[PDB]
């Protein structure tokens, strides 16, 4: 199926007593894997399997460069705030990472926020930057200017990214790349006088990604869905809803496997 | 840009040594390498920004600190003969991206267990052949450096006062005196060339000057011989007809 | 632009009463990242409660899981308080018995 | 474990071409790096490759084949101060350099008009010292090392004489022992056969 790997950053300007001033994390798919912060100033495994496949010096090597980032990223956001004339407390992030999708295909990215909206977006397949503004414009042609860094940047992403990422995924197989098939119902009720709400609803499945939809006999989608959010349900499983109200039948497809249930 | 000190030490086993680097290039970035014949550079020691450092791939008999971005000092607690090396300091703006390596000069330690064998050069100059002359109307002068240890000299040539570089060559490195010993002493050789009327103008005066890196004036010297202290050495000739 | 947290308190399994289960509170699409949450159970705080660490959203939002474990009943009402620079006193989220 | 291998040595005509090869064995990689280190100097940046192809500056070019996991240094129209060493160095996938042991790279002076001797010089201050000059050979000569422990001969030296477009080769012997004469000198080495002795 689809995997990912990615890592982020997170930049806080004069945080709260308790809120650390810089916070680094990684994810495989949904999992954490890595986390980094100013505080512990050490970054550690966030999954078993994460541990027991790395050596001590990989956490202390990144350790190292951890602490330099963070640095880095202090005076990138005081910057970021002295352009746009900004006081107080401001946030500064950073994702980075990829994908392989199960066609064999794969992608990457690599993005700014400042404030938690969009700044500067990486196209790894024009080496530029696009900038939201005249702000991110300014340090966009910077960073630019730089083609062996650009390069690089694509050369991680494109190669590096995804060796780490069949790495990661072949460490946590057992979690990763198993299957838990959802356990799906459909519930009636007459709600309002005179109108019937049907909610299908799916829970105990991994992966989390799921396909839900309601159908009109015969096979044609119809039609004021409401969909629930996917949310852990805090066993490593998932779980969903799709209503609708009024021959129906509710649809869902969930790692290879389709399912009908006929109202 | 980035400087290190100091770029030529002698030091008695035993000892502690700090080598000094310091970069006004606001470099968050700072390594430090020996570099020994036949082998790649080899990290002793690094730092990604100021408060914090991290081992490299010989850290074993060395330290260091980095509280400040500019400087990154190298310390020997107590030196061994085997970190007889040349030290390199440098500094990237980031660790880890695509931005180079700037080096400091650097720095050439030498640990011995006995600072006796330390010798100054000497130096002569050996005229050029009148056959030489006679058979290309050019002059070669030829000046030797010799006894000296360790091998850490800067041959220059002079002439009326004034360095030359045109004709001149001189060995790349020295050679032993006495080949199968550890501690051998070391010789060097260069030449100057000219034409044959250059030196046959008596005015002209040749000098080879040879600066030897030797013991400083903390070293204990307690023998009957001149301390073999850094010096320059020279000879010199003049022309002739 | 601040985004308000969404709130969803739910069980881990079909709940029924006086059948053991556990209680869920997942704190989703806030920014920034300072945050505060209690599960509740008749208005009182609940002190055995397992959370996530902070977690990172591809659209910069952040979220966690909040969760204990707990035997629902008729009696007994529970909730989810979360506090957040959006809001002006904390949000006090009640479990629907439902599902 | 981890590898980056380049020749200990290359040696090279002036004014032709020379092509330095560095491959490297790593688990990921990030980029290679060339440098200039000049016998007692420092090393200096000359390039990076992460990406596949040729970049070129000036007279040096550098070229990666990241599947065949090699980087070549490529010298067009070499000088004799492109004497130096090249050190190659890989970034590997915790972004450390490791480092090649380097390539000393020798260049060959184009000798218009070889008159290869030997010469014997005199000490300017006393004292029946005497130096013997093997001078004026072709770069294809090459001074074989001593073979008795009190004589001592020089690797072979390249001299420029500027203002004349003029360049010499030449090594230099000395012995304090008794036997020493310049006839014997060089008698280990492959001299030429028209080599002047007066
Ligand atoms: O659809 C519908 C079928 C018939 C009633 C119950 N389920």
């Amino acid at each position: 199926r689809t995997h990912s790997l990615r890592y982020f950053r997170l930049g806080v300007s004069d945080p709260i007593h308790g809120v650390p001033e810089f916070i680094s994390v990684g994810y495989v798919d949904s999992h954490p894997i890595t986390t980094y912060d100013s505080v512990t100033r050490q970054k550690e495994p966030r999954a078993p399997w994460m541990a027991e496949n790395l050596a001590p010096d990989h956490w202390e090597r990144y350790t190292q460069l951890l602490r330099g980032w963070q640095q880095m990223f202090k005076v990138e956001l005081k910057r970021l705030q002295r352009h746009y004339n900004h006081s107080g407390s401001h946030t500064y992030q950073r994702m980075i990472g990829c994908e392989l999708l199960e066609d064999g295909s794969t992608t990457g990215f690599l993005q700014y926020a400042y404030d938690g909206q969009d700044f500067l977006i990486f196209n790894k397949d024009t080496l530029s930057w696009l900038a939201v503004d005249n702000v991110a414009h300014t340090i966009k042609q910077a960073w630019e200017a730089n083609q062996h860094e650009l390069l690089y940047q694509k050369n991680w992403l494109e190669e590096e990214c995804i060796a780490w990422l069949k790495r990661f995924l072949e460490y946590g197989k057992d979690t990763l790349q198993r299957t838990e098939p959802p356990l799906v119902r459909v519930n009636r009720k007459e709600t309002f006088p005179g109108v019937t709400a049907l909610f299908c609803k799916a829970h105990g499945f991994y992966p989390p990604e799921i396909y839900m939809t309601w159908m009109k006999n015969g096979e044609e989608i119809v039609q004021e869905i409401d969909y629930g959010d996917i949310l852990p349900s805090g066993d490593g499983t998932y779980q969903a809803w799709a209503s609708i109200e009024l021959l129906y039948s509710c649809h869902v497809e969930h790692s290879g496997v389709h399912m009908v249930l006929q109202v | 840009g980035i400087t290190q000190a100091p770029t030529s030490q002698i030091l008695a086993a035993g000892r502690r040594m700090t080598l000094r680097c310091t970069q006004d290039m606001r470099h968050n970035a700072m390594y430090w390498y020996r570099q020994d014949l036949g082998l790649g550079l080899r990290l002793i020691h690094y730092s990604n920004t100021a408060g914090t450092t991290g081992k490299g791939e010989v850290p074993d008999g060395y330290s260091v600190s980095r509280a400040n971005t500019d400087d990154f000092p190298l310390t020997l607690a107590s030196a061994v003969p085997s970190q007889t090396s040349v030290y390199f300091c440098a500094s990237s703006e980031a660790g880890g991206n695509t931005g180079e390596l700037f080096f400091g000069e650097g720095s050439r330690l030498t640990v011995l267990e006995d600072l006796k064998n330390v010798f100054p050069p000497e130096v002569a100059v050996f005229e050029p052949s009148e056959a030489e002359i006679s058979h290309t109307q050019k002059a070669t002068l030829v000046c030797l450096a010799t006894g000296f240890y360790p091998d850490h000299v800067e041959l220059s040539w002079w002439v009326n006062g004034k360095e030359v570089h045109s004709g001149v060559c001189t060995d790349p490195q020295p050679l032993k005196e006495q080949p199968a010993l550890n501690d051998s002493r070391y010789a060097l050789s260069s030449r100057l060339r000219v034409s044959a009327t250059f030196w046959q103008n008596p005015r002209n005066h040749f000098r080879c000057q040879v600066q030897f890196y030797g013991l400083s004036e903390n070293d204990e010297w307690t023998q009957d011989r001149a301390k073999p202290v850094t010096q320059i050495v020279s000879a010199e000739a003049w022309g002739r007809a | 632009i601040q985004r308000t947290p969404k709130i969803q308190v739910y069980s881990r399994h079909p709940a029924e009463n006086g059948k053991s289960n556990f209680l869920n509170c997942y704190v989703s699409g806030f920014h920034p990242s300072d945050i505060e949450v209690d599960l509740l159970k008749n208005g009182e705080r609940i002190e055995k409660v397992e959370h996530s660490d902070l977690s990172f959203s591809k659209d910069w939002s952040f979220y966690l899981l909040y969760y204990t474990e707990f035997t629902p009943t008729e009696k007994d009402e529970y909730a989810c308080r979360v506090n957040h620079v959006t809001l002006s006193q904390p949000k006090i989220v009640k479990w629907d018995r439902d599902m | 474990g981890q590898n980056i291998d380049q020749p200990t040595e290359m040696t090279a005509t002036e004014g032709a071409i020379v092509q330095i090869n560095c491959t490297y064995q790593t688990s990921g990689f990030n980029g290679l790096f060339w440098y200039q280190q000049h016998a007692g100097e420092a090393p200096t940046f000359l390039s990076y490759n992460v990406l596949d192809g040729l970049e070129e500056k000036g007279r040096f070019s550098s070229f990666l084949s990241r599947s065949k996991g090699y980087s070549y240094l490529l010298l067009k129209e070499l000088q004799m101060k492109d004497s130096a060493s090249y050190l190659c160095a890989v970034m590997d996938s915790n972004y450390q350099l490791i480092w090649g042991a380097g390539t000393k790279l020798i260049i060959k002076p184009d000798i218009q008009n070889p008159d290869p001797a030997v010469y014997q010089l005199r000490d300017s201050k006393s004292s029946d010292k005497s130096v013997c000059l093997f001078t004026d050979f072709d770069s294809q000569t090459n001074v074989s090392q001593s073979k008795d422990s009190d004589v001592y001969i020089t690797d072979k030296c390249v001299l420029d004489m500027r203002s004349m477009d003029f360049k010499s080769n030449s090594a230099v012997a000395w012995s304090n022992k008794s036997d020493f004469a310049c006839a014997n000198a060089f008698n280990n080495s492959i001299i030429p056969e028209d080599t002047f002795f007066p």
